[PDB]
């Protein structure tokens, strides 16, 4: 894993395909997107992010409204006998 | 387990495809397995982690790769609940998904049966000393399926940021150690 | 018994797997002619482990060329002392001394080392049980405990005795130390192996453990011009002659066995399979073949001889029959009845041409010799050869008692050979089968193999002095217990029958006596097991405590890093018992603290110091510490290579290859390249590499 | 290589259905045009090579090949 | 957290090429010319 | 010398092996489709102009 990125720069066949690394700037856009996640979303909210291929300028996050799918999404998500062990939690806390 | 002697046996990857196994999209894309970890290291510590986001191995590989890998589209949901925040797939774009998905022609489904068939000859549900010969010799005849699998919870931090990954783990070098797991994780993969 | 002409042939037919062993000379720097440092670089390529053969070294009948005659134990002592530190030098191992020592091994293996001492009968005093063992014990103890107190190169040289109270064949300790950390799931693959030996049979062992990174280390009996001449005149000559004895550094050589694994990896890739070809299993396979031609358990076949190239003969045989078999004639440690059954049908078929070719060929040797230079009679060449020799052998007219005791010998001998294999590959399946016969049956016997069944019992170790009284002839009765003397030579004992003074003598049809058939009648196990221990209440403490085996024993460092963990454990938490799995010296067992052990005690030498032998000081045992040691639990373990495994670089350049099919140099030893894989075809590193 | 072929024989997610769908493109006849260069606005107009020389142009001329989509469905582009 | 934001900029500011982690990067996208590179290769003053 | 040189060499099969052998490429092939490869190496890329 930390051979790969010094493995692809220094192939034979192609030495210089790109003077910026990839791996980099890879790994800084993950950073970037974890950090917009972190700040962006607030407490008790339901957001959707969708990555659309057609446009590949942005990324677009949006919030959820509608009460009921944003309950379905909830127990996809955290089931009941979880809500309730939390709840539980919050009380002793 | 993968000598290199078994290459030159000119394995197909093809035996068994017709029966192939397929698990519920939806159902593999939920979080349970994450809140239950989370629930049992709630209740050993009996105080509030300060991890926060929750999240799978894939869901943050497609995030990672979107710039350089632009060929799939995705849809995915994110909950905040005391303070943390689970991420996961969208439910009707998964549907949507699926209906793309049975229109993939059977040479498709060879592929991805082919790479889950290479992961089953190149692994053993023990470790090598445990194992008999039975279960190596007779992973050929294996039925192949997406439901079981095997995940690591793992804590890691970004910045000033901890995040909590299942990852799913193909398996392991020799053994398990209990003092750093990541260290003799080992995956599996097939290319043209 | 073992034959150096199986060196001979791996000679003939592979040459490339012999070096000359680099000498270590003191090595001369900046004009300084250091003595050879254990810490420095070794120019014969870096060892980790490196398990020691005493019988390889301490038993002077095998090396009379010389005249060691100690006359007093101590210059035996002092002169092994002297040996181990030479080998060991000229090795230069880093991770493991295992110093492995003869005990007593399964029933089969005490047949053939009976006939061995039966036929060899202090050059006896070195058995099992004996007193000079039992100093032998404790010599090696102060020897390794000197060793790893003194020199500063042993900090992390952990020494591992197996005693002559241990039971176990000598390399089979060996073999079963390699299996136990073969079980252990942290084990490193690629920890290279080296064993002391001078029986070619090792070879094979090798290819049992599976693990390419194997050595073995030889002396070089091509390169002997051995001399008896006067000992002051070698005065003439300082650097092309010397005392090749006592004063020229003896050669030596290596066979390194990965080579010969891509051997056997190309001439026994046969065209035309119905199955799959495993290298692996047909590395097996070939030395199963190796074992039937001939080995120190089982009998030597009636049609099958090692210097007449039977090996190869087997292996055309294999090569021709392959391709009809659905499957290997033996699969990690079992047969498979029918393909073994299928080879034995072709040898069938092939032995009339085998007989009468032996026929021409002795007829032609014969005639050679004429131009050069129990009434036998069989006529092996003539029809019927077989009624006669079953008359001639058990003097039995009843053509159905013969079929019914040829049956029997088929069913036995493939319970043996399957016994042999389980025993090199899975350690020991039994401490009771032996082979109920003299002799071995004819491959045309060999039918109905499914029908038979196979049966072991595993039973236990035999007790030393029953083992030596079973073993020690009548001309050897110094060493044996004067209380079992009675029962052993007196002629009211009711066991007198087992020894007899005269015995017959059977050639059959050899030509020297030293591959002679010794026949003796066979051990009655139950009426001599009564007979001694109806006077085993006569013996004294100490022969009782010679009587009694014991466990492993671990000598390790002082300045060793396991060292204070385990005087953390044991000597201040009390802990009886702790498990090591992997360590950073690769042993894995069970440690028990040693209570006889004194931790501010001083160690003595048990031999009485000689001038001009670098005298040993008496050492305090605060200096090093010692502790039981076991193995991990048996367990039942594959024949195939482990993940991780680095093979070494090709030394065959498309020369040997093509020569094979149609009729220093240390860098060849060690795991060439990183990957466990090799590019080839159209992979990523494969393509880059070609173009 | 005049020409290129894509098939899909049978069983494309069809219930045991045989078709050979085969879509093949076939290389034609090739036409050369008189050097014409095209303006950035869009217009096109005959070039020189006086005006090529002055303007830093390129003196070319664009080919035209005939590439044929052809469409078999048996069993067994201008 | 702020203490190690401060040496990570003055890591980037001396070290370019710093094993494991980014490169302090322009705003053009090119790395920063760190004074570690100003006196190695060919765009160092050693070299000439 | 060409002549008693070549004499483990018999008949096109084990002509074919030999040749397939030192053609470069993987190694494993065997001779099933070592055979192919080297037929398709005489063919083409062997002399290419006269046929």
């Amino acid at each position: 894993t930390n051979d790969i990125p010094l493995m692809v720069k220094n192939n034979p066949l192609n030495e210089q395909p790109k003077k910026e690394n990839c791996y980099m700037s890879s790994i800084n856009f993950y950073g970037a997107v974890v950090e917009w996640l972190n700040e962006s979303v607030k407490d008790d909210q339901v957001w959707k992010l969708s990555y659309a291929k057609r446009n590949r300028q942005y990324l677009v996050l949006k919030e959820v409204t509608d009460e009921n799918e944003k309950q379905q999404i909830v127990d996809s998500a955290i089931p009941a006998w979880f809500k309730e062990w939390r709840s539980e939690l919050r009380n002793s806390e | 387990y993968l000598p290199d002697g078994d290459i030159d046996n000119s394995i197909d990857l093809s035996v068994g495809s017709k029966h192939f196994l397929l698990g519920d999209s939806v159902e593999l894309s939920k979080l349970d397995p994450i809140l239950l970890a989370l629930k049992e290291i709630e209740k050993e510590s009996g105080a509030k982690t300060k991890d926060r986001i929750i999240t799978w191995r894939g869901i943050m590989r497609k995030l990672l790769t979107l710039p350089y890998d632009s060929e799939e589209d995705f849809v995915l949901d994110v909950v905040s609940f005391d303070g943390q925040l689970f991420i996961q797939f969208n439910v009707p774009y998964l549907k949507s998904k699926d209906v793309q998905k049975q229109g993939d022609t059977e040479f498709h489904k060879k592929l991805q049966f082919s790479g889950y068939k290479f992961e089953k000859m190149a692994t053993l549900p023990k470790p090598w000393p445990e194992c008999t010969r039975k279960e190596i010799d007779s992973r050929a005849k294996s039925k192949c399926n997406n439901i079981e699998q095997y995940g690591a919870i793992v804590r890691t931090g970004i910045s000033r940021i901890k995040i909590l990954i299942g990852g799913a783990v193909a398996c392991t070098a020799d053994y398990y150690d209990e003092n750093d797991p990541l260290s003799r994780y080992i995956e599996l993969k097939t290319t043209r | 018994m073992g034959v150096p002409a199986l060196f001979r042939w791996l000679s003939r037919k592979y040459p490339k797997i012999i070096s000359p062993v680099i000498q270590d000379e003191d090595v001369d720097i900046d004009g300084e002619s250091r003595p050879t440092r254990y810490e420095d670089p070794n120019p014969n390529g870096e060892l980790d482990n490196l398990y020691l053969d005493m019988n390889g070294i301490v038993h002077p009948c095998s090396h009379p060329e010389h005249k060691p005659v100690p006359e007093t134990e101590d210059e035996m002592m002092l002169d092994v002392f002297a040996y181990t530190e030479n080998v060991i030098m000229m090795a230069r191992p880093r991770k493991v001394i295992y110093i492995a020592v003869d005990g007593v091994a399964p029933r089969a293996k005490m047949n053939q080392q009976r006939s061995r001492r039966f036929r060899s009968a202090d050059s006896n005093a070195i058995t099992p049980g004996t007193p000079f063992m039992h100093r032998l014990a404790d010599s090696l103890r102060y020897w390794a405990a000197y060793k790893l107190t003194t020199d500063p190169g042993w900090s992390g040289i952990e020494v591992i005795i197996s005693d002559a109270s241990v039971p176990g064949q000598g390399q089979h300790k060996i073999m079963s130390y390699v299996r136990s950390l073969r079980s252990s799931p942290k084990h490193d693959p690629n920890t290279t192996h080296c064993i002391y030996g001078l029986n070619a049979n090792l070879i094979f062992l090798g290819l049992a453990t599976h693990e390419p990174h194997f050595k073995i280390l030889r002396e070089d009996v091509f390169a002997q011009d051995k001399k008896s001449y006067s000992l002051q005149d070698q005065l003439r000559m300082t650097d092309i002659e010397r005392q090749e004895l006592k004063d020229k550094k003896t050669p030596f050589l290596w066979l390194h066995l990965n080579i010969l694994r891509e051997y056997l990896q190309i001439e026994l890739n046969v065209p035309g399979l119905s199955f799959p070809f495993d290298l692996e299993k047909s590395i097996d396979d070939w030395v199963f073949i190796c074992f039937f031609c001939g080995n120190n358990f089982l009998p030597h076949l009636p049609s099958l001889d090692v210097r007449d190239n039977s090996i190869t003969t087997l292996v055309t045989i294999w090569k021709q029959i392959l391709p009809t078999m659905k499957g290997y004639l033996t699969t990690d440690g079992y047969l498979n009845l029918p393909a073994v059954e299928r080879l034995l049908a072709e040898l069938a078929k092939k032995e009339d041409y085998i007989f009468r070719k032996r026929y021409e060929d002795e007829k032609r040797s014969l005639e050679n010799q004429k131009r050069r230079k129990k009434n036998e009679e069989i006529r092996l060449w003539e029809p019927g050869y077989r009624k006669r020799y079953y008359e001639t052998k058990f003097h039995t007219k009843d053509p159905q008692k013969v079929k019914k005791i040829a049956r029997n010998m088929v069913q036995k001998y493939i319970e043996g050979v399957s016994w042999v294999l389980l025993y090199y590959y899975q350690g020991c399946p039994s401490w009771n089968w032996y082979y109920p016969y003299h002799y071995a049956p004819f491959a045309a016997d060999f039918v109905n193999l499914s029908e038979l069944k196979i049966e072991f019992v595993e039973g236990t170790p035999f007790r030393p002095y029953e083992q030596l009284m079973s073993v020690l002839p009548a001309a050897s009765s110094h060493n044996l217990p004067d209380v079992f003397r009675s029962l052993m030579s007196d002629a009211n004992s009711e066991i007198i029958d087992f020894y007899p003074e005269e015995f017959p003598l059977d050639m059959n049809g050899k030509k020297v006596i030293w591959q002679a058939i010794p026949l003796l009648p066979f051990i009655d196990e139950n009426r001599l097991l009564k007979a001694v221990q109806s006077k085993y209440d006569q013996l004294t403490e100490d022969e009782k405590f010679r009587n009694t085996n014991r466990s492993e024993i671990l000598v390790l460092g002082r300045s060793h890093s396991h060292y204070p963990t385990l005087v953390k454990e044991l000597y201040e938490e009390g802990k009886d018992s702790y498990e090591f799995q992997v360590d950073s010296s690769g042993v894995s067992g069970v440690a028990i603290k040693l209570q006889s052990f004194d931790r501010s005690g001083v160690l003595r030498l048990p031999v009485k110091q000689l001038e001009g032998y670098r005298h040993y000081p008496d050492i305090s045992n605060r200096d090093f510490l010692m502790v039981e040691f076991k193995q991990l639990p048996k367990s039942h373990a594959k024949s195939m290579i482990l993940s991780g495994l680095i093979p070494h670089l090709r030394r065959l350049t498309q020369e040997d290859k093509d020569s094979i099919l149609y009729g220093d140099f240390k860098q060849y030893i060690g795991p060439h390249g990183k990957s466990q894989y090799l590019p080839r075809q159209g992979g990523y590193k494969a393509f880059i590499q070609i173009h | 290589e005049p020409r290129l072929i894509l098939d899909q024989p049978a069983q494309h997610t069809n219930e045991k259905d045989n078709i050979n769908k085969r879509y093949e493109i076939r290389f034609g006849k090739i036409y050369l045009s008189r050097p014409t260069m095209t303006e950035a606005d869009g217009t096109t107009h005959a070039m020189f090579p006086q005006e090529a020389r002055l303007r830093n142009l390129t003196y070319s001329s664009p080919v035209y090949l005939d590439m044929e989509k052809s469409m078999f469905t048996s069993i067994d582009g201008n | 957290e702020v203490e190690q934001l401060l040496q990570f900029h003055v890591a980037t500011y001396m070290d370019n090429d710093i094993a494991g982690q980014p490169q302090a990067l322009q705003k053009s996208g090119r790395p920063v010319k760190a004074i570690r590179a100003r006196l190695k290769g060919k765009e160092g003053r050693l070299r000439g | 010398p060409c002549i008693e040189e070549g004499f483990v060499i018999q008949d096109k099969e084990v002509a074919l092996d030999f040749i397939g052998r030192r053609g470069s490429a993987a190694l494993g092939i065997r001779r099933e489709k070592r055979i192919q490869y080297a037929k398709d190496i005489l063919q083409k890329e062997l002399l290419p102009h006269i046929t």
